[PDB]
């Protein structure tokens, strides 16, 4: 799921599961005690809340994500690195 | 009548001058600074012994002897008469 | 001359506003020398001092200091050390080839 | 015959091999020889400075084995190229300078087999980073007494090398001696490496892993509080009278810079999030 | 709470009542108590500054 | 084995020397030469390397050749002036890595075990980086060959000594030790900025290449497993640090409380004493 | 560095009336390079000059710690004494007895003296019947006068 959503509902997980709405309990639990991932659930209205995990391949040969993703991120960092450069100018001097 | 008053107006660059002149003053200041530090190799050096003069003795020299040693006839400095010592 | 006046009013101010940038330079310049001089002179820390004693100093910073060695020595310290830290005495701290004060070692108590 | 002042280019690796064989000659003042060129009589570059094993008698001419020297040179021979011996080294490595015996042991031996034979005087100790501590001088003939000595063709080498002062063993012996001038010659592409490895490892942070942020604002704000409060205590005790009295006690309060700097630190490494985040 | 303390403020409905403060802020404190004696100096020198001129 | 050194860049103008040996001279155009390692630690150290005469060629590329009085020796020799010093490694020019690497990494496993060589460089314009440095294991792969001596790579760093800088930094004087605040860690923020996405660009370049036409990192998964440890952020279409809105407030609050605070005490700091001093010394006319 | 502070009077010497206010702090400089090209810049750019704050500033600079300094100063101080007269500034003889003093001793410093006699010849070129000439009527300006002196 393509994330900004990390707190979210437990239907899809009772849906996808082929679990209860009830059952979703032990399956956090349990997953969280297995070690696959690590994030304290957010239990009171069974949101969910998730940390490092391993990856099954992006789309189709990391096309969309690699791109979108990383070199936005390259020009954002850079870019803006070259905005640093334009206020701190001369004041290296 | 424009190319009369405009040398008037060209005091204002003469307040740039007196600001040139007192950092050259406060140049100046550390000059003396750097060379209060740059002083410090004497501090780099290694002084000097104590000695007992017992007496001295005629032709310009004295009887120096040194803390736990034997005593050694050296000899003076410019700076020193032996009626003072 | 109003011509030639003012024509040259206007050279002399150019030479002294470049004249001015030389020692903006080097005063931008010699702040950073007396910060290696600071810290550079500052190195004259505990290669592995010795423990003596202080005796006289005939005026500001110039001492006669005994040692641990036994002997009285005649040297200078210092620029640095508070002049309340040797009042009769203390268990001073001196180097070896410049053999000057240093520090003062905690006391016995 | 005529003579010129004589100058020492040095290769830089014999720089760091005086440095490292004084070192590892921790006091027991090791014995060492210099491999060089013949170019003229008022210079001389030196290209190889090797290591001489440990002797523990004295050292001595009688420590150089010949063949050792076949055999090291030897091996040396397709390696890169071999050159002329063309002096030595002994070492004081604690103290500064003086003009040794081991001088007038073996500097006699290699001035009967070597010209140039340029003896040379250690020691580490009076800076890491800063100063040009070794020492080199070359023991004057008996012969030229009649030649009274003050020719000098280009004096301000002179004007730099009698310059210093020279200290105290040196002008101890004047006589059986005269000086020679060492500078370091270009080593730019040399130069320039170890100031980046200098500014990039021997000053921490290897620049990807430094952008401690806030602990150190913690201590800083406990700086920032106990640095203030005696920065208060003391001027109100300024000249609040209107005496003519002149006598200070020098402490110089102010402390500026060290707020300066720390915070401008705090807020930059406070920007980091935004900085390298987007 | 009202005469004594333990700097429990009144936490109806949390279920804790939590007692929480951060006595060190001091630095603050002190710059302020520095301020105040900062300017007594300086308004003292101002006698000095408005009076050797005219 | 071996994680991490300490290198003195004595060995660095031991590697320079030997380029002024057979630069001039240009034939073969290679420095290539051995590693002394005085082995302490798990962390190693150097402090004397030299360099063999040697040649390699570029048909079968694999004729080499040491010089093994030079190689056993002359080591001899430095062990007798020198036995604290000992073989670790080797070095060498070229930092394209080809097919005698692994014959002299055959050979220099049997001096030393876990040996590793050193990939230089004789002009670094870098980042930068100084010098390489491998580790030589055997992974053998998922392909049931032979065994594969394939170099894995040691993190490489520099260490320091006491005195071996005397005369070098007095020669360059551009030493400026004290000024982080302009431009120490702008310089940083630049290079990690600016040169780490682009080492980045040459990532999704050079997988887009194996995309493209490449490898396609298939059976090193870890590449993409590894993107995922940079994919704790996906930064999705908000760029999702609306969770860290308040945070990265009460982070603000922390600094800029400190910066209104302690600059307005900073400028009680300056104003005072530059105006009292100022006035002192001004109205003093003579 | 020494040749920039070399080329000012090289360049200036149309208006050789600027150079004690901006050489000035250039004669306290760290080494002997700038020190020693400061008293020269003051001596090369102001020789016709009856200035004698170029002499006045010479004097700490012929009684400076560095040696050759001392004996550049006693050049400079020739080469502010020549395009001048005895009654141009009462220094003249001053600097001759000076000059006197430092060479007729043995114990001052020899390369420090050995400047003295070599400025009195440049002092008494002809009797002060020659002189240096950077500057003609006519304007042309003149190649020993500045080659030859730059090379000197
Ligand atoms: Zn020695």
């Amino acid at each position: 799921r393509p994330a900004n959503h990390r707190q979210l509902t437990f239907e899809e997980i009772a849906k996808s599961a082929k679990i209860t709405v009830n059952e979703v309990e032990l399956l956090v639990m349990k997953a969280l005690s297995v070690g696959l991932v690590k994030g304290s659930i957010d239990e009171v209205d069974k949101r969910v809340h998730m940390t490092w995990v391993q990856p099954r391949v992006l789309d189709l040969q990391q096309i969309k994500g690699m791109k979108d993703r990383l070199e936005f991120w390259c020009t954002d960092v850079k870019s803006m690195e070259m905005l640093v450069e334009h206020q701190a100018h001369d004041i290296l001097t | 009548y424009l190319s009369k008053i405009e040398e008037l107006q060209l005091i204002v660059n003469d307040k740039s001058q007196n600001l040139r002149r007192l950092q050259a003053q406060r140049n100046e200041l550390n000059a003396k600074v750097r060379l209060l530090r740059e002083e410090l190799q004497l501090l780099q050096e290694q002084g000097s012994y104590v000695g007992e003069v017992v007496r001295a003795m005629d032709k310009k020299k004295v009887l120096v002897k040194v803390h736990p040693e034997g005593k050694f006839v050296v000899d003076v400095d410019k700076n020193i008469d032996i009626n003072d010592v | 001359d109003l011509y030639s006046r003012y024509k040259k009013l206007q050279q002399e101010l150019e030479f002294l506003e470049v004249q001015e940038e030389y020692i903006k330079d080097e005063q931008k310049n010699l702040k950073k020398e007396f910060l290696h001089a600071q810290e550079e002179v500052k190195r004259i820390q505990s290669i592995p001092l010795v423990i003596g004693q202080f005796l006289e100093a005939v005026d500001q910073n110039t001492a006669i200091v005994g040692s641990t060695t036994g002997s009285n020595y005649y040297v200078r310290i210092l620029s640095t050390i508070d002049r309340e830290l040797l009042k009769p005495n203390a268990s001073v701290a001196l180097h070896k080839h410049s053999n000057a004060l240093v520090d003062v070692l905690p006391p016995e108590a | 015959a005529v003579d010129t002042a004589e100058q020492v280019y040095i290769s830089s690796l014999a720089l760091l091999k005086m440095l490292k064989h004084g070192r590892a000659g921790v006091p027991m003042e090791v014995m060492g020889l210099m491999l060089g060129e013949f170019v003229d009589d008022y210079t001389v570059r030196v290209i190889d400075v090797f290591a001489m094993p440990q002797s523990g008698t004295g050292v001595s001419v009688e420590a150089v084995d010949p063949v050792f020297q076949a055999k090291m040179l030897d091996m040396l021979k397709q390696t890169g190229r071999p050159e002329m011996v063309v002096g030595w080294y002994h070492s004081h490595p604690g103290f500064g300078c003086w003009l040794s015996g081991v001088d007038i042991n073996t500097q006699q031996s290699f001035e009967a087999l070597s010209e140039r034979a340029v003896a040379v005087v250690v020691d580490p100790i009076q800076s890491v980073k800063g100063k040009v501590v070794i020492d080199a001088f070359r023991l004057i003939n008996a012969n030229m007494m009649v030649l009274g000595h003050e020719p000098r063709q280009t004096t301000s080498n002179l004007g730099h090398l009698n310059k210093p002062s020279i200290q105290a063993l040196i002008h101890g012996l004047n006589r059986h001696y005269y000086s020679i001038t060492i500078n370091y010659r270009k080593n730019e592409l040399e130069q320039k490496m170890l100031l980046n490895l200098h500014k990039k490892s021997w000053m921490e942070g290897l620049t990807l892993q430094d952008y401690v942020v806030k602990e150190m604002l913690e201590l800083a704000k406990n700086y920032n509080k106990a640095v203030e409060e005696e920065d208060k205590m003391t001027p109100e005790q300024l000249a609040i009278k209107n005496v003519g009295k002149q006598d200070p006690k020098r402490h110089l309060e102010e402390h500026v810079d060290v707020l300066m700097t720390s915070n401008i630190v705090q807020c930059l490494a406070a920007m980091l999030d935004t900085v390298v985040f987007k | 709470i009202l005469d004594k303390k333990f700097h429990g403020i009144l936490d109806q409905g949390e279920g804790v009542l939590i007692i929480f403060d951060e006595p060190p802020v001091d630095k603050t404190y002190e710059a302020a108590l520095e301020t105040i004696q900062n300017m007594s100096k300086v308004v003292d020198s101002l006698y000095n500054k408005a009076k050797k001129l005219t | 084995a071996v994680q991490k050194v300490v290198v003195h860049p004595l060995v660095l103008l031991s590697v320079v020397d030997h380029f002024n040996r057979i630069g001039k001279v240009g034939n073969q155009k290679r420095v290539v030469g051995v590693l002394l390692g005085s082995w302490q630690k798990k962390v190693l150290d150097v402090s004397n390397s030299f360099a063999v005469p040697f040649d390699e060629d570029d048909k079968d590329d694999s004729v080499w050749f040491l010089d093994h009085d030079y190689l056993e020796n002359m080591y001899g020799m430095f062990k007798k002036v020198n036995a604290r010093e000992r073989i670790v490694g080797w070095y060498h020019t070229g930092p394209k890595l080809h097919k005698n690497d692994i014959a002299i990494n055959e050979l220099m496993k049997r001096y030393c075990p876990n040996s590793v060589l050193v990939i230089i460089d004789v002009k670094p314009k870098d980042l930068g980086l100084p010098t390489e440095a491998y580790i030589s294991v055997e992974e053998v792969h998922d392909d049931g060959t032979p065994t594969s001596k394939t170099f894995e790579h040691v993190t490489s760093e520099i260490g320091a000594e006491e005195a071996e800088e005397v005369g070098v930094e007095h020669l360059l004087r551009d030493i400026k030790d004290t000024t982080v605040g302009t431009l120490s860690q702008r310089i940083t923020n630049q290079v990690h900025g600016l040169k780490g996405l682009n080492s980045k660009l040459l990532d999704i370049r050079s997988y887009l290449e194996k995309v493209a036409t490449g490898k396609l990192p298939i059976n090193h998964q870890i590449i993409y497993q590894l993107q995922d440890v940079f994919n704790l952020l996906p930064d999705v279409s908000l760029q999702e640090f609306v969770k860290a809105f308040y945070l990265k407030t009460n982070d603000q609050m922390v600094v800029v409380y400190l910066a209104s605070l302690i600059r307005s005490v900073v400028a009680l700091h300056n104003l005072i004493n530059n105006k009292i001093a100022n006035r002192d010394a001004e109205k003093k006319e003579g | 560095r020494r040749a920039a502070v070399e080329s000012l009077g090289f360049i200036l010497f149309r208006t050789p009336e600027q150079c004690p206010s901006v050489v000035s702090l250039l004669s306290e400089s760290y080494n002997p390079h700038v020190r020693y090209g400061a008293a020269m810049a003051l001596g090369i750019c102001c020789a016709g000059t009856g200035n004698k704050e170029a002499i006045n500033l010479l004097e700490p600079m012929t009684n400076d710690p560095v040696n050759y300094v001392r004996q550049g100063a006693l050049i400079a101080s020739a080469l502010i004494m020549i395009q001048q007269t005895e009654i141009t500034c009462p220094k003249v003889n001053q600097f001759r007895q000076l000059y006197s003093k430092v060479i007729n001793d043995k114990h001052d410093d020899v390369m420090a003296k050995f400047g003295a006699i070599l400025a009195q010849g440049i002092l008494d070129a002809g009797g002060h019947n020659v002189t240096i000439s950077l500057q003609s009527r006519t304007g042309h300006t003149h190649m020993p006068s500045v080659v030859g002196v730059l090379v000197f």
